[PDB]
């Protein structure tokens, strides 16, 4: 019958579901936030639609929770040890990935929005720019998704 | 950076293989493993003890040598301007080679206790051969280090004197009594790596 | 694959297995192995078995001119440090016609849920050595792939195996921890010499 | 097999181990310093650098 | 039965929970508190509305405090191995998320109050900016609960 | 037969895949976007123009993912351990070599686009040289596709 | 019955919430005695208003000594290895959360004390800030206490 | 006879050979595309000769795909270890030359693209280095082919 | 009878004690000595009044020397498990507790005789936050006082 | 009769005959090159006098394939111990006496050519100093020669 | 009889003779050699004696090669490991000797020969600085040649 | 009889007294002919005076080289570990002793000479501080004697 330990894998999994993507999330508000803060003084109108960026890396955290506790809610103590590694890579996978997303989200959201202080014309542009880097949230978790329900 | 990069590199490695060796010997229930027993048993006393010896003359010589270069080195530029510091402010470099000599000292007393056995099964070295070969090599980091952290702490508070009393030649009298201070930290390496080593015996 | 000689009791009680066992008299060689491993007629006469004790005994009636005897002594004790029971081999004993021999095998250990593993027993310097004679003896042995299991055993299988082989023998981690100390010295050598440096200009 | 018999594991195990690991770290080592001290090279090329 | 390291890990999970949640709490309290600081020099009336971006680095503390209670209320000498290490999972999944909204927090607290002293419209953007940090230890905790309670 | 550990590797191919084609995508998209962000100020019609370095980073992420749902799909709880080194190898040479080509997309998007907006003269030159940069993930994917089915 | 090795995990709980929480209290007051030092040449009446992050500072080992003896006369020479590994859990939860609090006094109580010689009106909120940096110490001390007692 | 947990090194050959590449080609693309970059403002017209140190870089990829695709069609189930470290040999070989190549081109591209636009005459010179520095690649690839089929 | 390698951690214990008393007494006086020092010439009256800093300090490596005087004087090959690691614990507490001291002594005493060159009335604060660090020293020999002792 | 494995430490010798080689003609070739080309600039008539450094760091790249080749026409299954520890012995004293000379011929060739630029006399002594740098490889090549043919 | 594997230190005693010989003679040679062109273009004329310190670190090189030879000229099939060692120290004796002895080599030749060009007569006191620099690889040699003749 | 690996710690005992020598008596002529080369300009009669800091770095690598003379004749095949780590310790003692005060000589050399140039008074107090620490290289000759003879 299957190892004593096979579960850790797992837990793993589910851990490095919502830690990298909280760290991913985090950076992705940290600049956001640092962008809209020095961009307020010369542009005090732009705070609210420069949220987005926020709004954004919020979304990774998202895709970190999404997956943390569809393995969560998966996890037995029978657990066969492939199912684990299944929830360790889909963890690995969608934190890594949300971790990726929010650099990307974080460097994206500060430069976009203190160039669009400067050019409102940017917002558009930075709005795409940013939809190219959440997506690599969404195939982290797409990815994540698959490997917790084969 | 540079060279900090690769010591990071090489330190943060090491403890992340560290944790992963770590869970992986515990959940996969393998601590009959990593059996710290076997490590301080099968590595030899003598090697153990020598290594105490090499660490107790050359750290406090590393350490002497800091002493040396870090007074030294402010001795001669404040000299520069005021040559009279040569004489007093060799009482800083006296102290630095003190540090040396507690380190001569105790390398050789942890030397004249240390003696072959002709053994080699941890049964018959017994706990006295361990007890030895762990005492003299914990002696040894203690004069060694104690010696270390004083020899650079004489040569900082060294290169002060020397550069206080650049400046004003009543300063250097007064500014010693933190050399003595200083000092007292090889010696308390001493009197402690004595007190270890007391009661050692090998054969 | 041969057959573990089991000994039994109620239930199996030792297990003990080689890819090949042979000995030698006068350093002249012997198979043991098509006389031992899945043998009915294999004459197991006087073995033995106690929860903390076990002695393998195997008779062979052609051997060197004589009846031959080997005897396996293993014992499993409380380690008090690691509140595990560990078993250890502690001794073999060859009895000949008339006379016996002695090998102590240095290194047989591991707790008594697994079975040990290695790849020789033998008191060859070329196999690892672990027959110890502390005098001049006229026989040798070699049990290769030797596995045994001589406490908590669970039907016809070993449990899981401690191998010998581990990751640093005591040579390795006083090689290491000489180079590995003496190497913290070589890269401070080097952190000072590759901060030296050289002015670039001069005086008038 | 059959009878759990173990992974045969040779002797000089540690050795060969300990040759390889301390082998692929050195030369992993000689290579990233190595690769390090050419990537991150000043080109030096001061005559254009600027322009 | 279990084994003799089976509640080490699930402690090591309590532990974790706390100890980097207060990770994260400390750094969101050190650089809010600078900001803080650094503001007051010209706009004394705008403190007791910066502390806000203090406020929520305690409630991350808060987050690591609530699921080390109930791991370390939850733990027993008996433990089945497969508990403990969902337990590991918590105090991680906490921990760690605490560890980076906590971050977000410092940085948006840093940012964010300064950028508030040179114009005091920002304030309801950092509020926002704010709760898309804090909910990061949020969901570290909704994992944590899981986890726990599995 | 397989021992309990094969699939492992296996998956742990399929989170490289997408793990490093998202840090090769993350670092392209964060490299270009500062760029474009930045350029803006001064030539606002070619924000638009711009987009390409972005778009492929975000090709990176595509082929992570095509081969992290093509190893994630071919993996089983039965599978041997020569496919399970197979799928290690085509997640790490699909992942690597997209990160590599992140890195040469996110510098020659950020060196192109600043080039391009003080001369516009080179954007056809950044196209070819950004071909030479995204073709690595391409080549990464060739030998992975490889090594995951043969 | 126990390993005697197993007080080995105790006895770094009781020496980890001691030496963490003892680099807080230092950290804390080097860098809130710093602050204080550099202040009080301009302002020589606030060194007894700014010796209370010091004060707090200092209250940070006392919340490690609290657990580090509680743990210490909870020792004995065969302890069970659950109460042993409560034990390292505890002092490191103290120990490091501890630790968290003196880097949010260190940091805090540097910058609230310049910062209160610019502007005086700080000081009321300062003392919230440092509550929310050493309230940390606290639940650390509250986790430690829960599982040393378990 | 043989061994599993043994077709690992040949794979580890195939994906080094693709991934050291990716990375050598990844340098020499990013650094001579920065090059032709801020090249192109001062001397529009010289792109396409300065272009090739791009395409030098490019071929670095591909000497890694001979080698890795002719590793991967080389491996099989139950490959003998011989085999296996010969294709790990042959992977690195190329793949960590292919990386020196990667630097001696990425480097001498940059500079040589630089300097060519200060003083046209240096094309032909620029031209000569590189094939001295793409030689570099192609000893990799002739040991590798070597080992290979030894 | 106790195992044969019992002694190595107690050992240690003194030989840590001391080691990290040493480190911590070391910096504080250096820290300490440097700013007496450089202060007094331009204060030379004040080098009389500005030892404290420094004895305190020294106190640091009196507190080292006790444990390891107690330590050395109880260790025997004969000695307990147990005890051994007792010693261990004690030796750290003290030693890094005695490292934490010296730094807060360093840092507050050279900033605590800089800031009093310029402002005699600094003089009694400095005093009151170095009690408040060397303190520190006497928590880790209370400690290390109980468990050398239980 | 000989070991499995036994072929690794000889394939290692053939990798490291090789990659430390083309490191150091990458060095050579790449900072030697950007010399070059920085001279060029002032100095049009003197390129193809300049490429001699690169033509030396190039023999270091040859020394490197001459080892390599005959190691890689050396191995076989049987290899005894001795002579693949012969094989990686060569494989490091040519691989890395290579790279010191490549580094040497780097360092030499960059400055002897800008002071061949200001002073046409330099070349001769550019071309005796590179003697020495090259004539390391050929030192290395010797001892490499030797032993893979004890 | 003598172990299996023995031939590897004598082997790295071969290998480090001549690597780190070249590695010092390398270093050597690079730093007088910038020296040498740095100093000629305002004093050609003495390159003819500016050489001699390439020449001593080309000398370093040669105690390499000679120990590596007499080293490889005493490997065998089955060599002792007493022999072996004697050839590993014998190898790194006057290796790495050869190694400190290129830097001083190096760092006095830059200074010495940048000193001559403005003061001639250093030129016969930086003979004799170099001569207590060479000597450190002879005395390299000497132990070297002891040891590998033992 | 002795272990297989016996000689070893003596024959690391014979390197590291002459490479750690070498690197000791390396740097303290580096800095020391740095610093005569530097001096000259200003005053090229100073010189031979001058040598003293060379020549007392030179002597370091002597008593590294009689140490390891003297290991070298007292190595055997028959060593026991005893007499092996014996010349170990002596091998270390004047190994980093040298190493130290080869420090101590260069840093003070390269001080002391420009001192002595424009200060002329400062010669005997070099002379003076050199052989304060020339002495640390005989304090680990005499142990390694002590040891080496035992």
């Amino acid at each position: 019958n299957n190892p004593e330990y096979s579960s850790f894998f797992g837990v793993m999994g589910a851990s490095s579901a919502m830690v990298f993507s909280a760290m991913g999330a985090a950076y992705g508000t940290a600049k956001s936030g640092t962008g809209i803060a020095a961009m307020s003084v010369m542009r005090p109108e732009l705070i609210m639609k420069s949220i987005i960026p926020v709004v954004m890396a919020g979304i990774i955290a998202i895709y970190g929770l999404v997956v943390a506790v569809l393995i969560a809610n998966s996890l037995t103590d029978g657990i066969t040890l492939y199912r684990s590694f299944l929830q360790l890579g889909a963890g690995l996978s969608v934190g890594l990935s949300g971790l990726a997303a929010g650099f990307a989200i974080g460097i994206v959201g500060d430069a976009g929005v203190r160039g669009t202080a400067q050019q409102p014309r940017l917002f558009v542009g930075m709005i795409l720019i940013l939809i190219f880097a959440e997506v690599l949230g969404l195939y982290g978790l797409i990815v994540a998704l698959i490997l917790s329900t084969k | 950076t540079g060279l900090e990069l690769l010591y990071l590199g090489i330190f943060v490695a090491f403890w992340a293989c560290m944790i992963v060796v770590g869970i992986c010997y515990t959940i996969f229930d393998l601590g009959f493993r990593f059996d710290v027993a076997w490590f301080l048993t099968e590595t030899s006393p003598f090697m153990w003890s020598n290594l105490g010896i090499g660490l107790a003359i050359s750290l406090s010589v590393v350490g002497a040598a800091w002493g040396i270069y870090i007074t030294g080195s402010s001795i001669i530029g404040g000299g520069v301007k005021a040559p009279r510091i040569k004489t007093k402010n060799l009482v800083s470099i006296i102290f630095c080679e003190a540090v040396a000599i507690y380190g001569i000292i105790m390398a050789i007393v942890i030397s004249n206790m240390a003696e072959p056995f002709s053994a080699t099964d941890p049964k018959a070295i017994g706990h006295r051969n361990y007890h030895a070969g762990y005492s003299m090599f914990g002696a040894g980091l203690t004069v060694g280090l104690s010696n270390l952290f004083c020899g650079v702490c004489v040569g900082i508070v060294g290169s002060g004197a020397a550069l206080a009393d650049a400046q004003n030649p009543s300063l250097f009298v007064k500014i010693l009594i933190v050399e003595i201070f200083g000092s007292a930290i090889g010696l308390f390496g001493v009197i402690v790596a004595i007190l270890q080593t007391s009661r050692v015996k090998m054969g | 694959i041969h057959p573990p000689v089991s000994y039994n009791d109620t239930a199996p009680r030792i297990l003990f297995w080689a890819q090949n066992f042979s000995v030698a008299y006068k350093d002249e060689w012997k198979d043991l192995t098509s006389l031992t491993f899945g043998v009915e007629n294999l004459n197991l006469t006087g073995s033995f078995w106690n929860d903390s004790f076990a002695m393998l005994s195997l008779t062979y009636e052609p051997l060197f001119g004589a009846t031959v005897t080997f005897k396996f002594i293993l014992a499993s004790r409380f380690y008090p440090v690691s509140a595990r029971y560990w078993f250890t081999m502690e001794r073999l004993e060859i009895h000949s016609n008339g006379s016996v021999a002695h090998f102590n095998v240095s290194q047989v250990t591991g707790p008594s849920i697994y079975s040990f593993h290695c790849e020789y027993v033998s008191s060859l310097s070329k196999k690892g050595s672990l027959l110890v004679t502390n005098v001049p003896s006229l026989w040798q042995m070699t049990l290769h792939n030797f596995q045994i299991q001589a406490f908590n055993v669970t039907g016809e299988q070993f449990s899981y195996a401690s191998d010998c082989a581990g990751f640093f023998s005591p040579g390795i981690w006083m090689g290491l921890l000489t180079t590995l100390f003496m190497l913290f010295i070589f890269t401070y050598g080097l952190h000072m010499i590759l901060s030296l440096k050289t002015m670039d200009r001069f005086d008038d | 097999s059959p009878y759990n018999l173990a992974y045969k594991y040779n002797l000089e195990y540690s050795v060969v181990f300990n040759l390889v690991l301390w082998i692929m770290t050195g030369l992993a080592l000689a290579v990233i310093i190595t690769s390090y001290n050419i990537w991150n090279m000043d080109p030096g090329y001061d005559s254009i650098i600027y322009r």
